């Protein structure tokens, strides 16, 4: 009847975990240059019992390191002929065009840890998973990187789902996740070699699938808001990158007016750009002019970026943060450690 | 693995039952060269910390052992629960969150309690 | 609060601060909630205020743990308390 | 190599002689990628059972022990020899399969024994 | 004087093993275009004390395996221009010719086993084996396919060692081993390009060798049947797959006369014909017709697949198991696993 | 044993079976032990049996556990008993 | 890692000093093929030596230990020094050239001893 | 009060190691064919505390090791016409010429050993080293071979140290090791087609390099002769491998005169020779006569293998020991094993 | 010690000798410690002995622990007594 402490060993306890993931992956284009020697080959291939996890994205870890390698990755990569960083410092470099596709990685847990993942489909955001296995590897994601629409990356599994630090506040993003595609064909056409021409080209968005896309979300939207009609605008100002949507195919950078998304196909007009203001920290960079020949994007529209008026209601278009971006594809995981040991009541005595 | 029982999922009760079933059954006797070497470190660094653990678990006279009962009585005022509400109804999860705040002072009385022992053997 | 009122015509310069020097991402808001100036990724995001077209920010101090805030052609009409949403802080000031 | 004593080859009383001797004389110190791989898969499997069946021994009272000792008596009916006639004249291939239909008996003797000393200590 | 129950770890009792084992192997060939990603490269590099084992070749379970990994191989590479089934399910496959000549394999044991080698020259059976050793691989085995005749297999090391089941019985076959090879030349000379001629080959071997080889045969079957004068005759009847000796090289599927050894060169007439049964199972294939040029294959006759007569005596060559043709090479090894624990009477006690 | 015993002229057909359906090796054997006909491989195999240029079976069925040998042709001289020795079982028939 | 303590380079008293705290803070929490393989192959001997040594060490009665004392007396004629002066002033490189000699002849009693008093316990 | 022994696992305890090392390096050179399958890539990347270890480059192991698999390279890489071993016994090879240009290898230990370094700059010889740390591996070693002048070899720390087993008894070398090196370029230049010339070479060495060193040599020899006038002098005698500096690049033996040395630019007179003695052992060999086309060597300096008169003092260049030559670089290193067990006196005891 | 003691014009040989067999390297001294024939790696080295135009050796005899030295032309001049420092020995004789 006497209760006494007792110690055991092997006890499932989890931590999370602080330490860091390395890379996995699959003709001298950049991303594959650089995988040769930063990812190894990849893995050429558990759900658990009645447990629950807290994930939370926005308070996640694993996007740190996804932000540091990219930029290590982009700015040995695509040299600006001119880099400045304010004092101010300019240097140089030579600047060869280079072959610009970003391809898939994956990352993966070192000896002593392992990746929870939520395979909840409903996720919602950082309240409880109800449905948690785990794996070693996350599934490869492309380091696509754009202002307003998300594109190149996963879609939900059966249904959009919105998902908002906090949704009612405004001072934060919404990311939106799309359960479909849509594709866009953005080209810039030969016989275009004018001075005042070579820095124009246009985008085609079926009309139908635009059409079919945002009543689907604005249906979704309505839960939040039920009694307001749903006006979606264009941006407000600031900085070109994000103010209209920006890209890059090939190398080059490229601008978009979204207008006629949120006011056959929709026809965008868009243009290419020599002088760009960086996302990896604050300061100017100038790249090398365009090329001849024709150019050509194909991508899907996975998602968007939207913010919503404070103070009917109104949505638009919005984004500059990479680290947005990539808590778009890494929500599902936590990496966590285990803590073998453990206390308990008992019923029993130790001889003395 | 270093859950052993694995427990995860399930109550304590119902692990430490599973144990003596498997454990009975087990006596009883009822790329691919990066994949490869990274699936051993893994091992491997997973013999270290066990063995080193059974070791370092003799400071409160545990060694060499996976369960180990102590001389410390406990102080009620860590749960103020019964034995079966905590490991019938509880995970080792759960469990050790309830109690997450008491393990330095529960780690520092058993090895009290070990010195003190230590001591009164060798007067004799 | 704080208060820095300036008149109808001038220009005024209001800064908020961190503590922990990383050019965090933070939103400047009136009493109404309006987004109006703030710090995405590395980029100087507006929102739809009255402000608008008016404001601005520097940007090399963000890595200073500075997010100065410039009005240019001020307004008496633009007279409101506003909010330095940098960090954990929600500073109130006037304006 | 689980065959710590190497006794496939010769009688047990032989064996248990040899163990002696070599132990005291340890005491005092008296292609190339894929089979090396293989190499130490097959180095790994082993240590992990060995630390296993070191801890399973525990339901018999015998964890941590190459050789244990019983409270539990030989029922003559499971062999009918002296301990010189087994232990001199028989490998452990040929004694093992002279009894191997007496396995799952003694070992769940083992077992209840165990199960009652531990009760009776924690009686008192 | 009491005698108490003591355990033992680390006793090396043997137990069988019901494992799979991995295959090692060393130009768009078959064999290694399969070999190149079925098995792992060599190993570049124990007899065992005073132990006995009864090794079973015909009750052995390595076989199965090699019988799997082989129809594997061959169904893979060796694409039928028309397969049946049986009602029956007829399907097509494009029909290039491939190289065809087979590679020798290696089979190894996994972590945790080991295989166990009968070293003893005069193997005899299943009956104990006074001279055990161990390995992880066996030697390698050609996987030859041939009816009547073993080609290109090992050689008995001394003396001409019969086994069977049960030599008395009739109702099983009786392998033959030699100890010494005989060569054979088969050939399809130039000039034959006749359609009523590409069909037809033939085959020499060395009077003296053969019947050389045959009275040492016989004086070893004399042993079992001492007081009968032994007769050799050509076979009764059947599939023609077994009824004559069949082989392939090259692809083509050849078909010889053996009455001439079993009734200067001895020259057997031989054909090459386009629809064969399957000895992978119960059905048909069609495979496309012969090439033009000189074809040869260049074989050792290592053993031989007899039969006897049941109610002087008189035995038959015949076959068309491919299972009899692995036990001829697998038969000297066995796989197994330890159980390191055991129990012993002792003369102490525990103090309780 | 099972009889089925037919006359001089006729066809007849035995069924012999497997329980496990592995389409094993089986041997079919008059009371003087000559083999008649069988199972090896996949192969159908003739003993030296006065049967040799008469019998036959069903391919397909072996799948099936099922060995069924057909004499065509037969004579009452014919008569005699056979066994199936198929898997354990040496079942006797006569035809 | 052998040197489980680290004490090359000081002395035996600091070494065991540290043992104990670092003990406590582990408790509480507080080419690239080549060089890949070869760095496992040496942990695997490392784990396998240890292990081995652990049982061995029966053979004194101090199996399943780091530290084990014995029912041995010292022959000061094997040093004629204090406690302290040993512990506090040598390293153990110091400490065991010194005593280098008499290695054969320590072993040897630790053996006799535990054969004695394996004897007298089952006498009774 | 009472003394007891106790035992302790773990325990620090270092032993010399009587183990073999493996070796790790880095276009048909001999060298690098040989490493090909001889070496290892090399390791792509610790000092202890308060701790002293009497290191003796004289009596050290790990010279034989690398004096074994220096010849085994050499031997079979560099055929001789004709070999001649002592009654004789005469063999003949192909003599093909081969590139030979000496590459650096490194020296690692094996699973269970340790390689200890001494770090003192002033490491003056086997007596105690006080700055003591840890490899796997040692740096590479080029395996030059030469007799007067060691070549292409390390450089001391800070100023020349002399290292000699036993100074003043004069039966025994001193190695002096350079703190600087000192350039010689040597060649053989075209228009040298005579055969009464194809065998002849120079040398230039820089007039104040060679003056300023040997000041400094002299300045240090001094502190051990500090009462006398140093004079150096040429060679002694003996064979001409020895007489003279003898080297070897490209294949071929050349010989240089050092006199002008020991007695703008110094010129040397060289010559090269078909009929050599051999290093490896007593015998003799010859090779294959030399080519047309200029032949060039460009070494540093490095160190020099001097004696000193017995019975003003004199000392004079020699050589011939090529484990001389490897202890000049080897002599930092020791191999070492662990035995983790020790006794020590304690105060407790075991209950019984 | 041992005394082989010639003439003026005669020519003499000594044998120095090891026990392992080794080649070793060996040292041939007079009295007055001046260096005069030896073993140095596998090649036949002089000192700035009187002897150095007339000593020699038998190098094929080194494999066999035998040192010898021959000395031609040999004056009484030259008599004194040499060591022959071999493995451990210092062996010494006159000549
Ligand atoms: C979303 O995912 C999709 C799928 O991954 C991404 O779409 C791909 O975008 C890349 C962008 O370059 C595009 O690559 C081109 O494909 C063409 C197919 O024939 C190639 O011909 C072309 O190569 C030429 O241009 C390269 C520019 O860097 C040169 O490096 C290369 O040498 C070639 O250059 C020749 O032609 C030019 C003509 O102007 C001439 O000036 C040169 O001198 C030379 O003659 C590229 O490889 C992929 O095809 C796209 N994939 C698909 C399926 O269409 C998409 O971009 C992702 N979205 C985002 C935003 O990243
Ligand atoms: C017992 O072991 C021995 C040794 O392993 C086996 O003997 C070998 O059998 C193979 C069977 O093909 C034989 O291979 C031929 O060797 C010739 C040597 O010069 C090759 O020239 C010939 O290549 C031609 O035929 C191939 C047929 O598949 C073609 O794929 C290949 O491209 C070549 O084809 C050219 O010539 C033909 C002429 O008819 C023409 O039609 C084509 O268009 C093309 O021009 C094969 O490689 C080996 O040489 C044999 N080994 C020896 C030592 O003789 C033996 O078969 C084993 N026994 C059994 C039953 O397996
Ligand atoms: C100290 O270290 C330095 C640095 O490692 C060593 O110096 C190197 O010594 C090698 C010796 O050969 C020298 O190699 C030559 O470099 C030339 C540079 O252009 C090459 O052209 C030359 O190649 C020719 O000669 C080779 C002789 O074996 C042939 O194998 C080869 O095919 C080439 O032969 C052509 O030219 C000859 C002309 O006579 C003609 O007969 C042939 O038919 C054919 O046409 C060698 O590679 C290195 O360059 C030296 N390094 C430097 C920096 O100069 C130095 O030797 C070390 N010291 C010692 C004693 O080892
Ligand atoms: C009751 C009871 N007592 N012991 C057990 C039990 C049941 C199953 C497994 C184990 C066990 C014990 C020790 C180690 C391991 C193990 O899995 N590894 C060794 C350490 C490194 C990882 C591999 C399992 C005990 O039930
Ligand atoms: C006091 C006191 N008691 N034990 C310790 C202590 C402190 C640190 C480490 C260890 C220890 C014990 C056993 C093993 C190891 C170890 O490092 N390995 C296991 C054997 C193979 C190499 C890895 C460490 C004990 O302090
Ligand atoms: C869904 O996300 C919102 C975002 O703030 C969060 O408050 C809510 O608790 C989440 N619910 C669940 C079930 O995850
Ligand atoms: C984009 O191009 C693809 C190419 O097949 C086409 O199928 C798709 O309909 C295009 N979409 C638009 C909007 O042009
Ligand atoms: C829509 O886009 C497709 C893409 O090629 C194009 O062919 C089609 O003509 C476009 N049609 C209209 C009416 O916009
Ligand atoms: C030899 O093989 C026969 C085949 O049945 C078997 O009966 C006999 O016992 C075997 N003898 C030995 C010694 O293996
Ligand atoms: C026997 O075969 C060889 C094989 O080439 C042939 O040359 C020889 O003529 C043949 N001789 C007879 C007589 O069959
Ligand atoms: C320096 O080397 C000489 C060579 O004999 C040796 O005697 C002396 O003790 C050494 N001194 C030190 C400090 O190593
Ligand atoms: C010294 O050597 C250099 C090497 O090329 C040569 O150019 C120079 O003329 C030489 N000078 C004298 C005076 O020896």
């Amino acid at each position: 009847a006497k209760k006494w402490v007792t110690v055991y060993y092997g006890v499932p306890v989890w931590k999370e975990a602080t330490t860091t993931l390395f890379c996995a992956s699959d003709d001298t284009e950049v991303h594959n240059v650089w995988a040769t020697h930063a990812c190894v080959p990849t893995d050429p291939n558990i759900v658990l019992g009645n447990v629950t996890e807290n994930f939370n994205m926005w308070k996640n870890n694993m996007v740190e390191q996804m932000h540091e390698d990219i930029i290590s990755l982009w700015d040995q990569s695509l040299k600006p002929c001119v880099k400045l960083t304010p004092n101010t410092s300019v240097i140089t470099q030579a600047c060869p065009k280079v072959s610009f596709e970003p391809i898939p990685i994956h990352y993966c847990a070192p000896a002593g840890f392992a990746i929870l993942k939520c395979n909840s489909k409903t996720f919602n955001g950082s309240g409880p998973c109800t449905n948690v296995s785990t794996v070693q590897c996350t599934h490869g994601i492309r380091p696509v990187v754009s202002t307003q629409l998300l594109l190149n990356g996963s879609l939900a599994e059966e249904e959009i789902v919105i998902r908002s630090e906090n949704i009612t506040d405004n001072a934060k993003t919404i990311i939106v996740q799309l359960n479909e595609a849509v594709e866009i064909n953005c080209t810039r056409p030969n016989n275009n070699t004018r001075k005042s021409n070579i820095r124009q080209a246009h985008c085609n968005i079926s009309k139908a699938r635009w059409n079919e896309t945002l009543g689907q979300i604005v249906a979704k939207l309505e839960e939040q808001f039920p009694n307001k009609t749903i006006i979606f605008n264009h941006s407000s100002g600031g900085d070109p990158e994000i103010v209209t949507h920006s890209f890059n195919c090939g190398g080059e950078f490229f601008y978009c007016n979204t207008t006629p998304l949120f006011n056959q196909n929709i026809t965008l007009q868009c243009r290419i750009k020599q002088i760009i203001n960086m996302w990896q920290g604050v300061g100017k960079a100038m790249y090398a002019p365009p090329i001849r020949g024709q150019i050509r994007c194909s991508s899907n529209i996975t998602g968007l970026l939207l913010t919503r008026d404070g103070g009917t209601e109104t949505f638009r278009p919005g984004g500059g943060n990479m680290r947005d971006n990539w808590r778009s594809e890494l929500y599902k995981y936590k990496v966590v450690k285990i803590e073998p040991l453990g206390i308990a009541p008992t019923a029993c005595k130790r001889r003395v | 693995i270093l859950g052993f029982l694995g427990a995860a999922g399930s109550t304590m009760g119902a692990a430490s039952m599973a144990l003596t079933v498997q454990a009975r059954l087990l006596l009883s006797g009822i790329q691919l060269t990066v994949w490869g070497i990274k699936q051993l470190q893994a091992r491997v660094l997973a013999v270290e910390r066990y063995l080193r653990d059974q070791q370092l678990l003799g400071i409160w006279g545990c060694s060499g052992k996976i369960i180990c009962c102590t001389n410390v009585p406990w102080n009620d005022s860590w749960s103020n629960k019964t034995i079966n509400e905590i490991w019938d109804n509880m995970t080792w999860m759960q469990w050790e969150k309830e109690i997450d705040n008491y393990t330095q002072h529960i780690y520092t009385l058993l090895e009290v309690s070990q010195i003190q022992q230590e001591k009164n053997e060798q007067e004799l | 609060k704080k208060v820095v009122l300036g008149k109808k015509g001038d220009t005024v310069e209001l800064t908020c601060t961190a503590s922990q020097k990383k050019s965090i991402q933070f939103h400047w808001k009136n009493s109404n909630q309006i987004k109006i100036l703030g710090n995405q990724g590395s980029f100087l995001t507006k929102g739809p205020s009255k402000l608008n077209d008016r404001a601005d920010s520097r940007r090399s101090l963000w890595d200073q743990g500075n997010f100065p805030l410039i009005i240019k052609n001020l307004k008496i009409e633009d007279s409101d308390t506003y909010i330095c949403e940098v960090e954990d802080q929600k500073e109130e000031v006037q304006l």
